[PDB]
C-alpha cells in the first residue's frame, strides 16, 4: 500500500478514506487534504482511530500517537505527541515528501458533485493525474447512481420482442433507452438464478414496450429486472500518448497500387505512417469506414485494431469491412454477454487474424500497429485510458466528428457540455482541429450536406442529389399540452392531419422528434415508425418527417438538429417557430395553411 | 525531561514505524504467495479437461 | 462392481439382517445418524467388518466439477470411510466468481486437483494401494 503522491509522486503510503476512491496523498498533500475540506478520515496502511474501547473519535487533528497505538486528547498516554504537526500528517517517507500547493483543484474534483456542468468543465482541463483521478471519480459516482436504481418485475410475457414490465414501486423508473442492460433474476424458492441480459426499447404503444434479449432462455411472470454493474476499476495508464512525427514510413509496409480508387486516401495513409497518431474528422456519410479498410488493404503486414463503444457501433463499423477484406477476419469481443448479437463469424478466443473489430469497453489483451477509433464523439477520458491501458501499437487514429450527440451523462441538470469540453480528442480536435479531414460525403443529398455546412461545419463537405421535395413549413408552436413532464406538440402534428393524402409517394416516411413523449403521442395516431435520432447514428432513412418541440433550447440544438437532418436520402421538413435557423438554411419557405 | 522523554517519544515512532514497515511486508509477500497459488492452480487444471 | 458405485447403504443393512438378526440394538450403516459417541463406536465396529467385502477403490474422497468464473474445477465435497460410511459436505456452492484466501488454503491443499492431474502408477515394490505419479 505504498505508492506515490497523486500531486507530488514522492512516495507514501497515506489515504484520506473519507474520499471516495483513496488517492496517494504526501504527508503535506494530506495534511492540506484534510486541514480544508470535509475528508476528516485519513488511513496508511493502518487506520488513525482512538484505539480505545467506546471512544470513536474520528479526525486525525484530535489524535495522538500514544505507546503502539494512537488515541483521543482524552485516553491520551501521559508520554504522547498529535499526529498532525508542522503540515505533515505522522506516516512513512517524512523528509522525503515534497508536497505543493495544488490543492486548490484538488479540492475542486473531491468536493464537487458533478451535477453541473462547471464541474465537467474543469474535469477537462485539469492536469493528467487530475484528469484520470476526475474520470474515477464520476464513474465511481455514476456507478452508484445507477446502483441506486432498484428492481423490475414483469407483469406480462406477450412474446420474445414485446414486454410489459412495471418497475419498482417509489422509485424514478429508468427511461426507454439502450444503456441500462436488465440483468434477469427468477428464484426457484432457494436459489435465485441470474436468467440473462436484456436491452429495452420504447414500443409503438403503451404499456406494452419492445425488448431483446441475449438468449432464447424466455422471461416469466414472476421475473424482476434489475440493471446490471460492477466495480470501478484502476488505471495507470495516460490518457494521451505524445505526438511522435517520423520523417519516414516507420516500418510500415504498404501495398503497390491495388484498388486505385482509394487514391484521395493513400494521401492521408502516407500522413498516417509519417507520425505516431492523429485525428480524422469524417462527417455521416463520408469516406469514414472506407477511409479505415482502404489503410487496412494498403498496409496489410501489420496488426491493426478497429474499436468503437456500442455492439451497433462495432457491427456498423463491421458490414462493409468483410467486403473489401480477405476473411481470413475476427472480430471477437463478447463471449458471454450480448444483449443484441454481436459477432457470429468466428472463434472466440485465439486472436487469430491481423485486422479486429472490437469494443473498447471490452478490448482484450491485444498488441498491433494501429488502433483507428470511431466515435470519438460519445468517448470520455476513461475510455480512453483503458485505449492506452489494453493496445500498444505503433500508430493511432482517432476517427470522428464532434457535431454529433454527447454520452447520457444523466447527472447533468444545469447546464449543457460543449463538445470543446466532452473530452480530450474532442477538445483538441475543435482547438486545433482534427489536422486531418475528409471530403466529401456520398451517401446524402447535396441539399443537406451544402446548406447545413453553414451551421458548426465551415462549408467544407459536399455531397449529390439536391432534389427533390426539401421544404421547411414553418409552424408557429403552440400551448405546451404535455402530459407527462416533457411536451405534447400536438399542435405542430396538427400541421399533418392533413398530411397522409397530399403526400402520395410519402407514406413509408419517418417521424422523428427529440422527446420520448413526442415520438409515443405520434405512435398512438400514427401512419409509419418513429425512431428519435438517439437510436440512431448507424441507420439511413429515406424520407423523413422531423418534428419539432417547444421553443426550448432542447429542440433548437445545432448539433442534434445536424445529426437529425442528415439521416436522409431524397426530402427533410422542418415544423418548428424558427426565427433564425431558417435564414442558414435556403430552401423555399411555405406556410401551415397554404398547400403550396 | 526535555532531554529524556523525548527520546521515548523517538523511540516509541521508531518501533511503531518498524513494525509498520514489516507489517507491509507482510502484505507484499501475502499477495505474492496468493498470484503464486493462482497460477499454479491454473496451469495444473489445463491439463485434464 | 462398477467402478462409480459408492453408496453401499442397503448391503450392508442386508448383510447385518443375514448374520446377526436379533442383535437388539439399532445399527446406522452413515455414522452421522448417530446419537453420542457409544452409539459411534457401536455402529463403526460393524462398519469395520463389512467394509472388508467391497472394493477397494470405492474409498476416499468423492470429488464432483464445480465452476468459478466460467472455468470447470474438480474439488472434493465428501469422503466414503471404512468405519463412518459417506459423509457429505454442508457447504458447497457451484458457480462462484471470485476465490479468498481461505477458499485458496482449502482448494490447494485437497488431493483432488494433484490426483487428477497426474500419471497413472503402478508400483510393484510395494502391496500398498497406489494412486498417481
Ligand atoms: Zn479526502
Ligand atoms: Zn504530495
Ligand atoms: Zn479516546
Ligand atoms: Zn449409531
Amino acid at each position: 500500500a505504498v505508492g506515490a503522491c497523486v500531486l507530488c509522486n514522492s512516495q507514501t503510503s497515506l489515504r484520506c478514506g473519507a474520499c471516495i476512491r483513496r488517492p496517494f496523498l504526501c504527508c503535506k498533500c494530506c495534511y492540506d487534504h484534510v486541514i480544508s475540506t470535509s475528508h476528516k478520515l485519513v488511513l496508511s496502511v493502518n487506520p488513525y482511530v482512538c484505539n480505545a474501547p467506546g471512544c470513536d473519535v474520528t479526525d486525525v487533528t484530535q489524535l495522538y500517537l500514544g505507546g503502539m497505538s494512537y488515541y483521543c486528547k482524552s485516553h491520551k498516554p501521559p508520554i504522547s505527541f498529535p499526529l498532525c504537526a508542522n503540515g505533515q500528517v505522522f506516516g512513512l517517507y517524512k523528509n522525503t515528501c515534497v508536497g505543493s500547493d495544488n490543492v486548490t483543484d484538488f479540492n475542486a474534483i473531491a468536493t464537487c458533485d458533478w451535477t453541473n456542468a462547471g464541474d465537467y468543465i474543469l474535469a477537462n482541463t485539469c492536469t493528467e493525474r487530475l484528469k484520470l483521478f476526475a474520470a474515477e471519480t464520476l464513474k465511481a459516482t455514476e456507478e452508484t447512481f445507477k446502483l441506486s436504481y432498484g428492481i423490475a418485475t414483469v407483469r406480462e410475457v406477450l412474446s420474445d420482442r414485446e414486454l410489459h414490465l412495471s418497475w419498482e414501486v417509489g422509485k424514478p423508473r429508468p427511461p426507454l433507452n439502450r444503456n441500462y442492460v436488465f440483468t434477469g433474476y427468477r428464484v426457484t424458492k432457494n436459489s435465485k438464478v441470474q436468467i440473462g441480459e436484456y436491452t429495452f426499447e420504447k414500443g409503438d404503444y403503451g404499456d406494452a414496450v419492445v425488448y431483446r434479449g441475449t438468449t432464447t432462455y424466455k422471461l416469466n411472470v414472476g421475473d424482476y429486472f434489475v440493471l446490471t454493474s460492477h466495480t470501478v476499476m484502476p488505471l495507470s495508464a495516460p490518457t494521451l500518448v505524445p505526438q511522435e512525427h517520423y520523417v519516414r514510413i516507420t516500418g510500415l509496409y504498404p501495398t503497390l497500387n491495388i484498388s486505385d480508387e482509394f487514391s484521395s486516401n493513400v494521401a492521408n495513409y502516407q500522413k498516417v505512417g509519417m507520425q505516431k497518431y492523429s485525428t480524422l474528422q469524417g462527417p455521416p456519410g463520408t469516406g469514414k469506414s472506407h477511409f479505415a479498410i482502404g489503410l487496412a488493404l494498403y498496409y496489410p503486414s501489420a496488426r491493426i485494431v478497429y474499436t468503437a463503444c456500442s455492439h451497433a457501433a462495432v457491427d456498423a463499423l463491421c458490414e462493409k469491412a468483410l467486403k473489401y477484406l480477405p476473411i481470413d477476419k475476427c472480430s471477437r469481443i463478447i463471449p458471454a454477454r450480448a444483449r443484441v448479437e454481436c459477432f457470429d463469424k468466428f472463434k472466440v478466443n485465439s486472436t487469430l487474424e491481423q485486422y479486429v473489430f472490437c469494443t473498447v469497453n471490452a478490448l482484450p489483451e491485444t498488441t498491433a500497429d494501429i488502433v483507428v477509433f470511431d466515435e470519438i464523439s460519445m468517448a470520455t477520458n476513461y475510455d480512453l485510458s483503458v485505449v492506452n491501458a489494453r493496445l500498444r501499437a505503433k500508430h493511432y487514429v482517432y476517427i470522428g466528428d464532434p457535431a454529433q450527440l454527447p454520452a447520457p451523462r444523466t447527472l447533468l441538470t444545469k447546464g449543457t457540455l460543449e463538445p470543446e469540453y466532452f473530452n480530450s480528442v474532442c477538445r483538441l480536435m475543435k482547438t486545433i482541429g482534427p489536422d486531418m479531414f475528409l471530403g466529401t460525403c456520398r451517401r446524402c443529398p447535396a441539399e443537406i450536406v451544402d446548406t447545413v455546412s453553414a451551421l458548426v461545419y465551415d462549408n467544407k463537405l459536399k455531397a449529390h442529389k439536391d432534389k427533390s421535395a426539401q421544404c421547411f413549413k414553418m409552424f408557429y408552436k403552440g400551448v405546451i399540452t404535455h402530459d407527462v413532464s416533457s411536451a405534447i406538440n400536438r399542435p405542430q402534428i396538427g400541421v399533418v392531419r392533413e398530411f397522409l393524402t397530399r403526400n402520395p409517394a410519402w407514406r413509408k416516411a419517418v417521424f422523428i422528434s427529440p422527446y420520448n413523449s413526442q415520438n409515443a403521442v405520434a405512435s398512438k395516431i400514427l401512419g409509419l415508425p418513429t425512431q428519435t435520432v438517439d437510436s440512431s447514428q448507424g441507420s439511413e432513412y429515406d424520407y423523413v418527417i422531423f418534428t419539432q418541440t417547444t421553443e426550448t433550447a432542447h429542440s433548437c440544438n445545432v448539433n442534434r438538429f445536424n445529426v437529425a437532418i442528415t439521416r436522409a436520402k431524397v426530402g427533410i421538413l422542418c415544423i418548428m417557430s424558427d426565427r433564425d435557423l431558417y435564414d442558414k438554411l435556403q430552401f423555399t419557405s411555405l406556410e401551415i395553411p397554404r398547400r403550396n | 525531561r526535555d532531554a529524556a522523554m523525548q527520546r521515548k517519544l523517538e523511540k516509541m515512532a521508531d518501533q511503531a514505524m518498524t513494525q509498520m514497515y514489516k507489517q507491509a511486508r507482510s502484505e507484499d509477500k501475502r499477495a505474492k504467495v496468493t498470484s503464486a497459488m493462482q497460477t499454479m492452480l491454473f496451469t495444473m487444471l489445463r491439463k485434464l479437461d | 462392481w462398477d467402478l462409480l458405485k459408492y453408496d453401499f447403504t442397503e448391503e450392508r443393512l442386508k448383510l447385518f439382517d443375514r448374520y446377526f438378526k436379533y442383535w437388539d440394538q439399532t445399527y446406522h450403516p452413515n455414522c452421522v445418524n448417530c446419537l453420542d459417541d457409544r452409539c459411534i463406536l457401536h455402529c463403526a465396529n460393524f462398519n469395520v467388518l463389512f467394509s472388508t467385502v467391497f472394493p477397494p477403490t470405492s474409498f476416499g474422497p468423492l470429488v464432483r466439477k464445480i465452476f468459478v468464473d466460467g472455468v470447470p474445477f474438480v474439488v472434493s465435497t465428501g469422503y466414503h470411510f471404512r468405519e463412518l460410511g459417506v459423509v457429505h459436505n454442508q457447504d458447497v456452492n457451484l458457480h462462484s466468481s471470485r476465490l479468498s484466501f481461505k477458499e485458496l488454503l482449502v482448494y490447494a491443499a485437497d488431493p483432488a486437483m494433484h490426483a487428477a492431474s497426474g500419471n497413472l502408477l503402478l508400483d510393484k515394490r510395494t502391496t500398498c494401494f497406489s494412486v498417481a505419479a
